[PDB]
This record gives C-alpha cells, sequence and structure tokens, in this order.
C-alpha cells in the first residue's frame, strides 16, 4: 500500500485499478480569481490558470505605460523647449507672461 | 424545413437548437450522440504462434550410403554422417566402420494449442466512422445511425440528415498492429515471407490450419552423440514467446480521447474528438403556426443564485404575462452558457426557475421564451469541488473568463497621451509661427 | 517482392532488390468487377443509393 499524485487535465483523464470496470475523473478550476467590488489580488487565479497568457497582459502594460510616459514626456519637453528658447526669457522677470501660463 | 449546425465529437451530451420561422413557433431541436463507433478497412497478412519441431525417425543406411534431399516442409533441413554403431537394449543393430550412414531430417509446424494462443498480424487503412445519434424535434424522438462520409444520410424515419465530414481525423491505429486474444498491439511486424531467427513472426501462415507453411530460426542439426542413436538438434527460441514477455502494453491503456476498441470488427467505440458539420430536413408539419402558439408580455430575467461550476450549478428566475395557455421553447442564444430544460408549462402571469451550466463565471448573455429573449447578467463563483469525472466544459471558453471588473481596470488603463502629443505638437507649431513674426 | 526487406529463397540464396524507383498504379482508390472485366469507377458509399 502507498499514495500516487497523478496531474489531471482540463480535458479529462481516464483511471484503471484492480480488475473492475474503470472510472473517469476530469477537473476544473476553484482559485479565487473574481473580486467583490473592492480592491483585490485575482491576478493570482489567472496564474493558477495558463501561466502563459497571463503575465503576457501584465508585460504588455508595462510596455504601453512607458511608451506613453516616454513620449508624452518627450514631446512635451521638446514643445516647452522650443517656447522657450527664441523667447530667450528668465525665470521671474517681466517678459515671462506667457511663462505666467507655461509654468 | 432545412437547417445545418456543427457539433463536437462527444457522447451523451444533448446539445438545445432552434429553427426560426416567422408564423411559426420556433421549434427544440435536441441532438444527442449515442455512441461512435470507428471502423478502419483490415486486411488479413499471416498468423503465428508457438512452434513444435519434429524429430521423426530417422534414415539409418547399414553398411551403405545416403544422401541428403529435399522437401517442402518448413524449416526442411536434412544431414548426413558415416561410420556410425548405433545401439540398444537388444544391443548393437548394425556397425560397419565406414559403411554405415545415417541421416537425419528436422521441420516445424504450429502447436495443436495454437488454435486458441494464435496471434494475427493486420493491415489497416483508411479509419471510417460510424455514429449513432438520437434527435429530437417536437417531443418527436428519433434513433438515426449513419457513417460521417457527406454522401450517405442515415435512415431513420425516412428522413434524411446528412454530416460530416469530420473535422480533423484520428486513428490510434498504425497501419500495422497484431491481435491476440481479444488484445491489439500497436506493432511493425515483418513482411510475409520474411523472417528472422529469435524475432517476432519466425513462422507463417495464411490459415490456422493451411498446410502450407514457412519459418526461419536458425535450425542447424549437431552430430551424433557416444553410443547412443539420438537425433541432437539446436535451434533458437521462439520469437512468439520473447515477444510476449516484452510485447509492451495493449493499446487499450494508451490511446487518447478514452477509446474503447474490440477486436471481431476491429473497432473504436466511443472515442471522441474533433467537430462534426450536420444538415437537417425537417417535415413542415411537426412545425406549429405562431398564433397557435402562445404569446408572452413584459418577462423579466432574474438570477436566484449561481456558482460557477461543471454541473448546471446556474440557477435563474423568470416572471412572465401570457394571453395564452399550452408551452413554449427556451434557449440561450450565447454559447458561452446552454440550459438543462427544453420547454415547460406556461401561464397567464406565472414564473419559473430555471438550471443552466456556462463556460465563464460572467453570466451576461440573452436567452429566448418563446419567440421573444431577455437578458440575464450576473456574476457567478468558482466552487470548492474542483475534481469530477461528469460531463463538463459543455462549451469550450472563448477567453470570456476575463471578468467584468478586469475590463474596467484595463480600459481606465491604456492611457492616451498621444493626444497630449499632438496638442503639445500643435501649439509648438503655433508658438514657432508666432515666433517666426519676431 | 520487390520491398527491400524480404529476399525471395531461391537454392537458400537471399538476393534482396527495390524498393521500386517509381510506383505505378493502374487501380484507382475505388473499382468495379464483373464477369471476368475491371472497370475503373468510383461507386458510391454502402447505405448511399
Ligand atoms: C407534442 O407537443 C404537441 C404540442 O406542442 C402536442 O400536440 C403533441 O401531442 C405532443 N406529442 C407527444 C407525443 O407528446
Amino acid at each position: 500500500t502507498t499514495s500516487r499524485n497523478f496531474s489531471v487535465g482540463r480535458e479529462g483523464l481516464e483511471y484503471v485499478w484492480g480488475n473492475h470496470e474503470p472510472v473517469r475523473v476530469w477537473a476544473q478550476e476553484s482559485a479565487p480569481g473574481d473580486p467583490h467590488g473592492w480592491p483585490h489580488e485575482i491576478i493570482i487565479h489567472y496564474y493558477h490558470r495558463h501561466p502563459v497568457y497571463t503575465v503576457i497582459v501584465l508585460c504588455g502594460v508595462a510596455l504601453a505605460i512607458l511608451v506613453g510616459t516616454a513620449s508624452s514626456a518627450a514631446c512635451i519637453a521638446k514643445a516647452r523647449r522650443d517656447c522657450l528658447t527664441p523667447y530667450a526669457l528668465a525665470p521671474n522677470a517681466t517678459v515671462p507672461t506667457a511663462l505666467a501660463v507655461l509654468c | 424545413f432545412e437547417h445545418a449546425t456543427t457539433v463536437p465529437n462527444v457522447p451523451g451530451i444533448p446539445y438545445k437548437a432552434l429553427v426560426e420561422r416567422a408564423g411559426y413557433a420556433p421549434l427544440n431541436l435536441e441532438i444527442t450522440v449515442v455512441s461512435s463507433e470507428l471502423t478502419p478497412s483490415t486486411n488479413k497478412e499471416y498468423v503465428t504462434c508457438k512452434f513444435h519441431t519434429v524429430v521423426p525417425s530417422p534414415q539409418v543406411k547399414c553398411c551403405g550410403s545416403l544422401e541428403c534431399k529435399a522437401s517442402s516442409k518448413a524449416d526442411y533441413t536434412c544431414r548426413v554422417f558415416g561410420g556410425v554403431y548405433p545401439f540398444m537394449w537388444g544391443g548393437a543393430q548394425c556397425f560397419c566402420d565406414s559403411e554405415n550412414t545415417q541421416l537425419s531430417e528436422a521441420y516445424v509446424e504450429f502447436a495443436p494449442d495454437c488454435t486458441i494462443d494464435h496471434a494475427v498480424a493486420l493491415k489497416v487503412h483508411t479509419a471510417a466512422l460510424k455514429v449513432g445519434l438520437r434527435i429530437v424535434y417536437g417531443n418527436t424522438t428519433a434513433r438515426l445511425d449513419t457513417f460521417v462520409n457527406g454522401v450517405t444520410p442515415g435512415s431513420s424515419r425516412d428522413l434524411k440528415v446528412i454530416a460530416g465530414p469530420i473535422s480533423a481525423a484520428f486513428s490510434p491505429f498504425d497501419h500495422k498492429v497484431v491481435i491476440r486474444k481479444g488484445l491489439v498491439y500497436n506493432y511493425d511486424f515483418p513482411e510475409y515471407g520474411a523472417m528472422n531467427p529469435g524475432a517476432f513472426g519466425d513462422i507463417q501462415a495464411s490459415s490456422l490450419d493451411a498446410t502450407d507453411i514457412v519459418a526461419r530460426t536458425d535450425i542447424r542439426l549437431l552430430k551424433p552423440s557416444v553410443k547412443n542413436i539420438h537425433v541432437p538438434y539446436t535451434q533458437a527460441v521462439s520469437g512468439y514467446e520473447m515477444w510476449k514477455n516484452n510485447s509492451g502494453r495493449p493499446l487499450q491503456e494508451t490511446a487518447p480521447f478514452g477509446c474503447k476498441i474490440e477486436v471481431e470488427p476491429l473497432r473504436a467505440t466511443n472515442c471522441a474528438y474533433g467537430h462534426i458539420p450536420i444538415s437537417i430536413d425537417i417535415p413542415d408539419a411537426a412545425f406549429v403556426r405562431s398564433s397557435e402558439s402562445p404569446t408572452i408580455l413584459e418577462v423579466s430575467c432574474t438570477v436566484a443564485d449561481c456558482i460557477y461550476s461543471a454541473d448546471f450549478g446556474g440557477s435563474l428566475t423568470l416572471q412572465y404575462k401570457a394571453n395564452r395557455e399550452g408551452h413554449c421553447p427556451v434557449h440561450s442564444h450565447s454559447t458561452t452558457a446552454v440550459l438543462k430544460e427544453a420547454t415547460t408549462h406556461v401561464t397567464a402571469t406565472g414564473s419559473i426557475t430555471l438550471h443552466f451550466s456556462t463556460s465563464s463565471p460572467q453570466a451576461n448573455f440573452i436567452v429566448s421564451l418563446c419567440g421573444k429573449k431577455t437578458t440575464c447578467n450576473a456574476e457567478c463563483k468558482p466552487p470548492a469541488d474542483h475534481i469530477i469525472g461528469e460531463p463538463h466544459k459543455v462549451d469550450q471558453e472563448f477567453q470570456a473568463a476575463v471578468s467584468k471588473t478586469s475590463w474596467n481596470w484595463l480600459l481606465a488603463l491604456f492611457g492616451g497621451a498621444s493626444s497630449l502629443i499632438v496638442v503639445g505638437l500643435i501649439v509648438l507649431v503655433c508658438s514657432s509661427m508666432l515666433i517666426n513674426t519676431r
């Protein structure tokens, strides 16, 4: 006598023993994914199922965040430099009227 | 009327569909795959089994000469020696220093028990399917059986319903196989007339009792021993017993999709995979004019409760107003979830409770009663028990497990700074022109 | 046979040959036979009339 651990997929698994007709046993998911209107660690459930396709979304989210931040920062900085440079102003001065708005 | 629809390969899983016709109530059609029967095309190659050798009484010439003739017996061999003094209980039968000669021969035949211990080598090909269906339309049941080939309609009530071809062909059978005592083993046996001593199929025969037989198992005769007449021989063990000790496990315990395989048809059964299209013709008599069917009014959908599960763990409630009595079917126009019952008694203002199941915890869909329909949205939870073999995944997942909350977080997440970038560029252009004013 | 595995037996001299350089088969997968004649035809399936 002993014990054995057999992994079962979502599809289904067969099971034999002794000399009697076998029994088929399948499985489903029970990890705690869905939230209840409050902040929650839903990701863990989505990590328990399909460890693929679950972190790829996070990587894409990070990529989008970085792309947006970098592009916005570069464009705002360049536009500000263009608006300020030929104007050739100084901080706390009379000419920087538009500056009173800009910064 | 005529209709078409595709169903996955699986046994004992009723699917409920609707046929819509203006002026006629949409009949509820129930389709069940009672059983499956995959039957390939077979060819018999040769039989084999444990063999018994033959050591016939020797041909001894007292003070003479002999030779090594030929014969048609399988593994037939002869060999001769001279200057032999055989002996026996009454004494020495003959002695002649050189003139004596002895001739021995050897062959083989299938053992008497072979008749039941025999195995056979089979050449298989061109897997073909036979499917049994139970189809119910308007409490009109029909049991039918037909091939999946798109040409032949099975006959049941003389209603020709075509189906197939199979979406994807699956065959656990290799082109070559062996059969023994009700078991089927996947093996690459050698060709007829091709043998190797100590190897499987060392002995062949077109029939279990065919007179013709051929083999080759390295039978070389041995010189006579000291003073006692006998026939010392040599030969390699039967490949039958060797292959038995190491034949490998039966295909019964290795086929995918839970095939149930039997020998006398050399077929598989209740083995499910893929999808099948189906064409269905229906008499118009079975159809019912809409006016005859009851009408409904201001029906509402109410989810009493629902836990995401495998069985019909989802529960729903419906409140309806009607001007007529009778029956109506119900349907889930959204694939993600499927009901468990077809129709029920109706009432002028009654309400009912319904069972169903789903492939996602998001119970957002539309459901039709009589000809009208109403929406139903809710959230279902995963269950505690997570190991059961009863029917499950009646619908395949469609990446719809994504909760509405996750969609809400994703929508507000993705940025739109590119609009800010374009606004910055436009103001940059205007400021550049203003600077150009100087 | 032309199969590269089996040697035909003649004097117990095993001479192997093949495989065929190019396979040729006038027979279609489906055929009909009648009175000693063979006609190449695509007959319908059993139970299909
Ligand atoms: C099937 O239902 C119709 C009404 O929908 C009814 O008239 C008929 O008697 C029923 N047939 C059976 C066999 O129950």
